C-alpha cells in the first residue's frame, strides 16, 4: 500500500496546516493567550476550554485535566517569545477530559504557528519541566463532573 | 443538535450518538440473503436468521467492496437501530489510513445524496483511539476484524512515509481457527459455523509468551485445554489452537504470508521515524480493536519490541480496558468539541464542490 491515490495523500501538506489553523481561530480561550512571559492555565469542564483564575494556578484537581501554557523569551532571542504547552491529567480524570486536554493541546499549539512543544503530564509523572513552572505543586481532590452521557 | 459518530469496521458497525461515553448500537456489518438459492436481512436480524442465510460482509479489508450491501448497512443503522432521521443529524464517520481516496469520495457521496445529512467528515480510526488515550503523541496499533495499521503519531499529526498497514486481522484469525478445528476433528465451513469459531476464538483464545514453550506444555498435559458448549449442545474440547490463533498476529506464516508480524511491524513503522522521537513512541505503543484483546498480548509485545529496541529504551504498551471501542469513544469526544465540527464537510459545500471536497477538510 503506496500514499499517492490514498486518503492520506493530503496528510502533511500545507492544506492541512491551513485547515486546522483556521478551527483554531473558533475558541475563545486562545485570544490574547501566549502575549507575554508567563504561565496560563485552563481547565476542560464538561468538554469546554475554561479558564482558570490566576490565584489558583498551581492548584490542580486530582479529578480534571488541565492545559498549562508557558511562554518563555527562548535562547535565541530575549525580544520573541516561545511556547511550552503541558497537559496535565488528574488520576482520577475522566476520558472524555483527558481526550479534551489532548486534542485542545494540538489545537492550541496549530494557533500559535506549530511553535509550541507538547509535554503530557500525569498526576505522579510530571515532568522536571512541569514541576519547575511553580517555584510548589497543590493536588486538591475532587473536580468537576464529566461531559459523558453514561450509557447503562 | 446532537451529532452521530458511526465507525465502520470491516467486522461490527459501532454507532452512536456525540458525548455518549460508548456505542449505543454494536452489531455485525453484514448482510444476509437466503442460503437455499424480505429478500435480505441486515446485522443482528441477519445474525437471528443466520440458520437459512448465507453471510455476506460489505467492507473487506476497511475497503467497502460492496456500496448497494453498505447503503443496507447505513439505512439499518439509522432508521433501525439508532431510530434517527440522518437529515437531521451531523455525521462521523471512520476510515482506516492508506485506503484509495474513491472510499471516502463515495463515503461522502452517500451521506449528502442519499441520506441527506446536514454535514459529515472522515476520521481516520487510529487519531481517534490516540486522543480516546489522552495523547497526542504515540504509536497506535489499530487491528480489528480487516485491517491491522501502525500509525504513528506526533504532536497530535500522523506521520504518512511511517504509517503501515497489514491486511491480516481478525477475519484471518477467526478462518484460520476454522481450519485448525477441523484439522482437530471439529468441522467449521459454513458461514454460520464461521460465526460459532468466531465465538471460539474470543472467549478462548490468547497469545502465548514462550510460543514453542506453550506448544510443548500443550502436548505434555491437558493443563492448557478448555472445553466449549455448543449450540446444539455437544461439548468440544479445544488445546493448543487457543494460542495457535493468534499467533499467526506475530507469524504472518501460519496462514501462508511472508509478512513481518506485528511486533515488527510496529518496530519497523517508529524506525521509518525521526530518531529523536523514536523514543517517545516506544514508551506509548497504544493497542486499539477488537484483534488486540487476546490475553497476553500487551506481554507479548513488550516482551518482542524489547528484543529488537535499543537495550537503553523504555518500552511500553497501553492496552484500555474499553479498546474494542477506542475509535468509537475518540469520535465521541472530538465531535463534542466545537472546534472540529468546524471543519466539518456542510451540505452547502458538498453542493458546490462534490466529493473531491472530503480530501481538503478531512484529515
Ligand atoms: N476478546 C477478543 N479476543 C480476540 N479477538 C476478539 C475479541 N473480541 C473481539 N475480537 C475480534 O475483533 C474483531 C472485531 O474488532 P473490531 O475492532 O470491532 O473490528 P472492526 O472495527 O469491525 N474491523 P476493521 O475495519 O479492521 O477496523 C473480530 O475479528 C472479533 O472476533
Ligand atoms: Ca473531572
Ligand atoms: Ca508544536
Ligand atoms: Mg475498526
Amino acid at each position: 500500500y503506496n500514499i499517492a491515490d490514498s486518503n492520506i495523500a493530503n496528510l502533511g501538506t500545507e492544506l492541512e496546516k491551513k485547515v486546522k489553523l483556521e478551527a483554531s481561530q473558533h475558541e475563545d480561550a486562545w485570544k490574547g493567550a501566549g502575549k507575554q512571559v508567563g504561565v496560563e492555565i485552563w481547565r476542560i469542564q464538561q468538554f469546554k476550554v475554561v479558564p482558570v483564575p490566576k490565584k489558583h494556578h498551581g492548584s490542580f484537581y486530582t479529578g480534571d485535566s488541565y492545559i498549562v501554557l508557558s511562554t518563555y523569551h527562548p535562547k535565541t532571542n530575549p525580544d520573541k517569545l516561545a511556547y511550552d504547552v503541558h497537559f496535565w491529567l488528574g488520576a482520577f480524570t475522566t476520558q472524555d477530559e483527558a481526550g479534551t486536554a489532548a486534542y485542545k493541546t494540538v489545537e492550541l499549539d496549530d494557533y500559535l504557528g506549530g511553535l509550541p512543544v507538547q509535554y503530557r503530564e500525569v498526576q505522579g509523572y510530571e515532568s522536571e519541566r512541569f514541576l519547575s513552572l511553580f517555584p510548589g505543586l497543590r493536588i486538591l481532590d475532587g473536580g468537576v463532573e464529566t461531559g459523558f452521557h453514561h450509557v447503562e | 443538535t446532537t451529532a452521530l459518530v458511526c465507525d465502520n469496521g470491516s467486522g461490527l458497525v459501532k454507532a452512536g450518538f456525540a458525548g455518549d461515553d460508548a456505542p449505543r448500537a454494536v452489531f455485525p456489518s453484514i448482510v444476509g440473503r437466503p442460503r437455499h438459492q424480505k429478500d435480505s436481512y441486515v446485522g443482528d436480524e441477519a445474525q437471528s436468521k443466520r440458520g437459512i442465510l448465507t453471510l455476506k460482509y460489505p467492507i473487506e479489508h476497511g475497503i467497502i467492496t460492496n456500496w448497494d450491501d453498505m447503503e443496507k448497512i447505513w439505512h439499518h443503522t439509522f432508521y433501525n437501530e439508532l431510530r434517527v432521521a440522518p437529515e437531521e443529524h451531523p455525521t462521523l464517520l471512520t476510515e482506516g489510513p492508506l485506503n484509495p481516496k474513491a472510499n471516502r469520495e463515495k463515503m461522502t457521496q452517500i451521506m449528502f445524496e442519499t441520506f441527506n445529512v446536514p454535514a459529515m467528515y472522515v476520521a481516520i480510526q487510529a487519531v481517534l483511539s490516540l486522543y480516546a488515550s489522552g495523547r497526542t503523541t504515540g504509536i497506535v496499533l489499530d487491528s480489528g476484524d480487516g485491517v491491522t495499521h501502525n500509525v504513528p503519531i506526533y504532536e497530535g499529526y500522523a506521520l504518512p512515509h511511517a504509517i503501515m498497514r497489514l491486511d491480516l486481522a481478525g477475519r484471518d484469525l477467526t478462518d484460520y481457527l476454522m481450519k485448525i478445528l477441523t484439522e482437530r476433528g471439529y468441522s467449521f465451513v459454513t458461514t454460520a459455523e464461521r460465526e460459532i469459531v468466531r465465538d471460539i476464538k474470543e472467549k478462548l483464545c490468547y497469545v502465548a509468551l514462550d510460543f514453542e514453550n506453550e506448544m510443548a506444555t500443550a502436548a505434555s498435559s491437558s493443563s492448557l485445554e478448555k472445553s466449549y458448549e455448543l449450540p446444539d449442545g455437544q461439548v468440544i474440547t479445544i488445546g493448543n489452537e487457543r494460542f495457535r490463533c493468534p499467533e499467526t498476529l506475530f507469524q504472518p506464516s501460519f496462514i501462508g504470508m511472508e509478512s513481518a508480524g506485528i511486533h515488527e511491524t510496529t518496530y519497523n513503522s517508529i524506525m521509518k521515524c525521526d530518531i529523536d522521537i523514536r523514543k517517545d513512541l516506544y514508551a506509548n505503543n497504544v493497542l486499539s480493536g477488537g484483534t488486540t484483546m487476546y490475553p497476553g498480548i500487551a506481554d507479548r509485545m513488550q516482551k518482542e519490541i524489547t528484543a529488537l529496541a535499543p537495550s537503553t529504551m523504555k518500552i511500553k504498551i497501553i492496552a484500555p480496558p474499553e479498546r474494542k471501542y477506542s475509535v468509537w469513544i475518540g469520535g465521541s469526544i472530538l465531535a463534542s468539541l466545537s472546534t472540529f465540527q468546524q471543519m466539518w464537510i456542510s451540505k452547502q459545500e458538498y453542493d458546490e464542490a462534490g466529493p473531491s471536497i472530503v480530501h481538503r477538510k478531512c484529515f
